[PDB]
């Protein structure tokens, strides 16, 4: 009863777990690719203003 | 490490955030220097009148 | 000044970012272009029909820049996932809020069940235009493609109802 | 409260101020269906105890208290608070019982507004609006068996 | 040392033999020790761990998400403050270059379609937005760049010692 009752727990979660993980590995890498940009315009203006 | 870059990325936009506010106060006090200036050039331009 | 300012291709962008960088507020603005849109003397009438017209303008001028375009927030698709997987459902439905497509396909939908077709085609031509021209460069956007075709052909039976009164 | 008040509404200026032929057939059912309506104008359903056992076993709190604020029938309350329900989206930052209180008030309203649109209608000495003479005599009439109930 | 004050000296009752092999056996064992498991109800109990671990698991991963949606939004509030900033310097410049014109001047005394065709092109662009043999010459050349930059950066350093 307990292998049936383990065979039943079954799993798809776990499946999607990695998903979510790689999908916020880009997620993060967008925010970055980001800040970075800003980064420069930050030294323009700075520049500028100078 | 998602924490990891997510963390550095905050530290990177509030960056980026409080650097657009001081050049913007950049900005508002030397369009406040540019209005006196104008006072010396008014000034200026009424002794070339006289 | 808006539909004005939305000319500008090179701002558009940087606007759209002006507008969600706040939840709250995009929220707002956006029930605030529905209202509006929703609006159900001569010169007030003509103004609001000329805004009406002016949104629409900013509407097909984004729906041609690229993504995100602020239009992709103002027919509601989500830009927070890759807007082909975005889910466009009724308003107030799950809590959706009324977007600018629903309100669309209102203005088309009067008067559809009359022999004599949906009344706007009959009363307010220029809009009847942009509207479909919205609701084909919505359709052929490919990005835009699978969830706008869905929701068309199983929510409202827009393309059978409407052309079964062919020819304008 | 609301819908009803305000179908009539619609169906009269429709009927009278818009002079559709369309809707005097309309007019005359919206007219025979409410006339208790215009006859006790402005009366709300008393409240109706079993209807707020009812509620109350739906809510329940939120239908007594309407029933305990406007003295209506609870099983009205019951309908309005639903109703406000269907209409929570259309009231961002409404509770459904406050969307139920502005509700009331909309219906009230929407009744009195057709009691006007129908009283001007009527064949008056200062104006008298383009009806069909037929929507003007089934106005008058029903304004005539109305203002015979003391509605003044 | 704990893990090997723990992982020894073997465990509940499963027989040593096979403790030994799957501690021989073990992958990542610095990442993970051998953990007894009986029978079925021991794979429910590994289920309901992966379970809890999967909600803490999307739930760590959210708050990345929102670190990341607040940074983002954030991002680009100062994005747009920024191009406040750099017109009004360029608004400032002109007051100072006139300002400085003043006090030369009352001290001191006594393509077209060129334009056009390129903001179309800059549309079109915009509009637009809207093979492995190479890749290894590529690699190479790229490879050879990066090698050749780094004897650059060595020379300018070098001059700077000289200087």
């Amino acid at each position: 009863q307990v292998q049936e009752e383990i065979s039943r727990m079954s799993s798809k979660a776990m499946l999607k777990v990695q998903e979510d993980i790689k999908a916020l590995k880009q997620l993060l890498s967008v925010a970055s690719s980001g800040l970075q940009r800003n980064a420069l315009a930050i030294d323009k203006l700075k520049i500028e203003t100078a | 490490t998602l924490h990891r870059e997510m963390e550095k990325v905050k530290l990177d936009q509030k960056r980026l955030d409080q650097e657009l506010d001081f050049i913007l106060s950049q900005q508002k006090e030397l369009e406040d220097l540019l209005t006196p200036l104008e006072e010396s050039v008014k000034e200026q331009s009424g002794t070339i009148y006289l | 000044i808006l539909c004005s300012i939305s000319c500008n291709s090179k701002i558009q962008e940087k606007i759209v970012g002006d507008f969600t960088q706040d939840q709250n507020v995009s929220q707002k603005l956006m029930v605030g272009f529905v209202s509006c849109l929703d609006s159900e003397q001569v010169k007030q009438t003509n103004i609001r029909y000329m805004t009406k017209i002016h949104i629409l303008n900013l509407l097909i001028t984004s729906l041609e820049m690229k993504a995100p375009n602020l239009a992709m927030f103002l027919l509601g698709y989500e830009l927070k996932k890759p807007v082909s997987t975005t889910n466009l459902q009724d308003s107030g439905v799950l809590g959706c809020p009324r977007t600018c497509l629903h309100s669309i396909l209102d203005i088309l939908r009067k008067g559809t069940d009359v022999r004599a077709g949906p009344v706007a085609v009959w009363d307010t031509p220029h809009l009847a235009e942009l509207c479909y021209q919205v609701i084909y460069q919505l359709c052929a956007c490919a990005d835009t493609s699978g969830p706008t075709m869905r929701y068309l052909r199983t929510s409202q039976d827009f393309l059978f109802s409407q052309l079964q009164h062919l020819p304008f | 409260l609301w819908g009803p008040y305000r179908e009539i509404w619609q169906t009269v200026l429709s009927a009278l101020i818009k002079r559709q032929p369309e809707a005097v057939h309309s007019l005359d059912i919206v007219l025979k269906k409410y006339k208790p309506d215009f006859i006790s104008l402005f009366k709300n359903p008393p409240k109706s105890a079993q209807q707020h056992e009812r509620v109350q076993k739906a809510l329940i709190k939120e239908a007594f208290i309407l029933s305990d604020l406007y003295n209506i029938g609870e099983i009205a309350a019951v309908e309005l608070l639903l109703i406000g329900e269907q209409q929570q989206p259309t009231f961002h930052g409404l509770t459904r019982g406050l969307v139920a209180i502005l509700l009331y008030w909309d219906g009230k309203s929407c009744m009195a507004e057709s009691l006007l649109h129908l009283i001007q209608a009527r064949k008056g000495k200062t104006f008298t609006l383009d009806h069909s003479p037929e929507v003007v005599s089934m106005v008058t009439r029903f304004t005539d068996d109305l203002m015979e109930q003391g509605l003044t | 040392v704990q893990i090997k004050q723990l992982i020894q000296n073997p465990l509940s009752g499963v027989d040593p033999i096979i403790w030994e092999q799957a501690k021989v056996d073990n992958p990542d064992p610095e990442r993970l020790i051998p953990v007894p498991m009986i029978g079925f109800k021991e794979l429910l109990r590994r289920l309901e761990v992966q379970d809890q671990m999967t909600k803490q698991h999307q739930s760590r991963l959210d708050i990345i998400s929102e670190d990341i949606g607040e940074l983002q939004k954030n991002q680009t509030t100062t994005m747009a403050k920024i191009g406040q900033y750099k017109r009004k310097l360029m608004e400032l410049s002109h007051r100072v270059l006139q300002v400085l014109i003043k006090q030369e001047i009352q001290r001191k005394s006594g393509f077209k379609g060129r334009l056009n065709e390129l903001m179309s092109q800059i549309r079109m662009q915009n509009h637009f937005g809207a093979l492995r043999e190479i890749k290894q010459h590529l690699k190479q050349q790229q490879e050879g760049v990066s090698h050749l930059i780094s004897i650059i950066k060595d020379n300018h350093e070098d001059i700077k010692l000289i200087e």
